[PDB]
C-alpha cells in the first residue's frame, strides 16, 4: 500500500509516491480551451497545444476558484501522469496557511466523493518543508507561484498568531517582467507569451545585492546584459529588468503595492513571536518554493534581515538546492511514517462525519 | 487575512494536542521511555525509529540520524522528571533519515506531555549540553541506506 503525495501549487503541480526522493510528475497547473471561441487541454498537453489555446489556471493565490477545472487537474494528475487507480492510494495533498476553511473541506469532498479515496489528509506546506530541512523549529519563507508566506515554528507546531501572508509570488513577478519587457520594445502580452517571459525569468533573473547600484552599473555598460533565443529564433537582450524583476519581492511598490516586501515580513512574523525563541527563528530562515531560486536571493536577505534585527543576533538563510520541491519532500517523508498515517481520514470516517472533520484531524 | 474562519484557526487548540498525542500511542518505541534518569537513543533506519544497544550508546555514524533522550530530574523536584531530547543529525545522513528523525523528535515530545525540549544537533556543531551527555562522543564511519527510492 502506496500513498499519493501531491503538493497543488498554484502554478505547477508536485505529485508523486511516498517513500520517493522526489515528485514523479511536475506540470503546469493549467487547462487550455480554444483561443479562438476534446473540448480543453491539461497539464502538459494543454502547454504542448498554447498555440491555440488560451491557458488558464484554476487555483490563484493559493486558493481553488475553478472547481471544474481543478477536479480535471487531479483527474488528469491521477490516470494521465502518475497512472494509478485513486481509490487504491491514501491520498496527501497540501495547502498554505490562512486559506479559508471551505478550501479543503472542498478538497475532502471531491477526494472521497468523486476520487473515492481510502484516506485522505490535508498538510500546510511551510510546515512540510520544515520538516524536509530536518527541523522542527524554524521560520519558512514559502513563495511559489500564488502566495508567499512567512510561517515560524517551534518544536514542530507553528504558531498561527505569527504567520503572515502576502499575494504577491512568481505569477506577480511574470506579469512584471512582462510589462518591463514591453516597455523595452519586446511585447509579451498573450497567455502564451506570458510563458516564454516565465522562462526568461527562470532562467535569466537574480536579486541584485545592492539595487541602486546594479541599475547604474547597467546604465553604464552591457556587463549584465544577456541574450535571450526566441521559439522564431529571434535573439532579444535584456538588461536590468533581469533584476528589477525579482526587486519587486523587496519594493513591493513596484508593482504598485504598498505591502512590507519579505525582507520585512519575515522580520515582522519574528517579532510576533515570544522574545526567547526569536533567536532559534533568526538563525533558521528556511527558504521554500520556486520564487525562491532566484540567485543572490539569500545573500539579500541576509543583508537586509541583519538591518533590521538586533546588531548581536545571529542570522542564518537556509536554502536548500531543492526548495522546488521540499514542501513535496517532506509529504514524502511524513508520509512514509505509521504514526502520521494514523491521523488520517478515512472514508468511513468522511461517511460517518462529512468535510467538518478535516478540521478536526489535518493540523 | 485573519484567522478565525482560516484554516489555521484551530491550530494552537487542545484539540490539536489530543490528535498528536493519540498519534504518539502508535510507536513501539517510546513504550517505555522517561522512565527513568539516563540516556536512551534511537537511530533512524528506513523510516523507523530502531533502538541503539545500551552498550553501543555515545558512537554514532556519520551517515545516519538519531534520537537521544535525555532524562533527569530537575531543580524543582528531585522525585520527578524532566526531559531534553537531542537529535543528532551525521554529516553525511540523508534527507528522509533527517526528517524522519525531527518529526519522530516532535512526537516523542509530543508523548511525553510537551515536556521535553528538543535541541538540534548536527554533527560539529553539537551543543554543550549533548556533550556533556557522553562524559566523550565517538564518530563512525558509515551508516544505513537511506530509505528513499531515488527517481532517476
Ligand atoms: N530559477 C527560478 N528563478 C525564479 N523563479 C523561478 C525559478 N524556478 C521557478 N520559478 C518560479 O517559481 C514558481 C513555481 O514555484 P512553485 O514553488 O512550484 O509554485 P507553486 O507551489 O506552484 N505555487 P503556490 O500555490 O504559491 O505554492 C513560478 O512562478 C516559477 O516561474
Ligand atoms: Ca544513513
Ligand atoms: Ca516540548
Ligand atoms: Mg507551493
Amino acid at each position: 500500500t502506496t500513498a499519493l503525495v501531491c503538493d497543488n501549487g498554484s502554478g505547477l503541480v508536485k505529485a508523486g509516491f511516498a517513500g520517493d526522493d522526489a515528485p514523479r510528475a511536475v506540470f503546469p497547473s493549467i487547462v487550455g480551451r480554444p483561443r479562438h471561441q476534446k473540448d480543453s487541454y491539461v497539464g502538459d498537453e494543454a502547454q504542448s497545444k498554447r498555440g491555440i489555446l488560451t491557458l488558464k489556471y484554476p487555483i490563484e493565490h493559493g486558493i481553488i476558484t475553478n472547481w471544474d477545472d481543478m477536479e480535471k487537474i487531479w483527474h488528469h494528475t491521477f490516470y494521465n501522469e502518475l497512472r494509478v487507480a485513486p481509490e487504491e492510494h491514501p491520498t496527501l495533498l497540501t495547502e498554505g496557511p490562512l486559506n479559508p476553511k471551505a478550501n479543503r473541506e472542498k478538497m475532502t469532498q471531491i477526494m472521497f466523493e468523486t476520487f473515492n479515496v481510502p484516506a485522505m489528509y490535508v498538510a500546510i506546506q511551510a510546515v512540510l518543508s520544515l520538516y524536509a530541512s530536518g527541523r522542527t523549529t524554524g521560520i519558512v519563507l514559502d513563495s511559489g507561484d500564488g502566495v508567499t508566506h512567512n510561517v515560524p515554528i517551534y518544536e514542530g507546531y507553528a504558531l498561527p498568531h505569527a504567520i503572515m501572508r502576502l499575494d504577491l509570488a512568481g505569477r506577480d513577478l511574470t506579469d512584471y517582467l512582462m510589462k518591463i519587457l514591453t516597455e523595452r520594445g519586446y511585447s509579451f502580452v498573450t497567455t502564451a507569451e506570458r510563458e516564454i517571459v516565465r522562462d526568461i525569468k527562470e532562467k535569466l533573473c537574480y536579486v541584485a545585492l545592492d539595487f541602486e547600484n546594479e541599475m547604474a552599473t547597467a546604465a553604464s555598460s552591457s556587463s549584465l546584459e544577456k541574450s535571450y533565443e526566441l521559439p522564431d529564433g529571434q535573439v532579444i537582450t535584456i538588461g536590468n529588468e533581469r533584476f528589477r524583476c525579482p526587486e519587486t519581492l523587496f519594493q513591493p511598490s513596484f508593482i504598485g503595492m504598498e505591502s512590507a516586501g519579505i525582507h520585512e515580513t519575515t522580520y515582522n512574523s519574528i517579532m510576533k513571536c515570544d522574545i526567547d525563541i526569536r533567536k532559534d527563528l533568526y538563525a533558521n530562515n528556511v527558504l521554500s518554493g520556486g520564487t525562491t531560486m532566484y540567485p543572490g536571493i539569500a545573500d539579500r536577505m541576509q543583508k537586509e534581515i541583519t538591518a533590521l534585527a538586533p546588531s548581536t543576533m545571529k542570522i542564518k538563510i537556509i536554502a536548500p538546492p531543492e526548495r522546488k520541491y521540499s514542501v513535496w519532500i517532506g509529504g514524502s517523508i511524513l508520509a512514509s511514517l505509521s504514526t502520521f498515517q494514523q491521523m488520517w481520514i478515512s472514508k468511513q470516517e468522511y461517511d460517518e462525519a462529512g468535510p467538518s472533520i478535516v478540521h478536526r484531524k489535518c493540523f | 487575512y485573519n484567522i478565525a474562519d482560516s484554516n489555521i484557526a484551530n491550530l494552537g487548540t487542545e484539540l490539536e494536542k489530543k490528535v498528536k498525542l493519540e498519534a504518539s500511542q502508535h510507536e513501539d518505541a517510546w513504550k517505555g521511555a522517561g522512565k527513568q534518569v539516563g540516556v536512551e537513543i534511537w537511530r533512524i533506519q528506513q523510516f523507523k525509529v530502531v533502538p541503539v544497544p545500551k552498550k553501543h550508546h555515545g558512537s554514532f555514524y556519520t551517515g545516519d540520524s538519531y534520537i537521544v533522550l535525555s532524562t533527569y530530574h530537575p531543580k524543582t523536584n528531585p522525585d520527578k522528571l524532566a526531559y531534553d531530547v537531542h537529535f543528532w543529525l551525521g554529516a553525511f545522513t540523508t534527507q528522509d533519515e533527517a526528517g524522519t528523525a525531527a518529526y519522530k523528535t516532535v512526537e516523542l515530545d509530543d508523548y511525553l506531555g510537551g515536556l521535553p525540549v528538543q535541541y538540534r544537533e548536527v554533527q560539529g556543531y553539537e551543543s554543550e549540553r549533548f556533550l556533556s551527555l557522553f562524559p566523550g562522543l565517538r564518530i563512525l564511519d558509515g551508516g544505513v541506506e537511506t530509505g528513499f527510492h531515488h527517481v532517476e
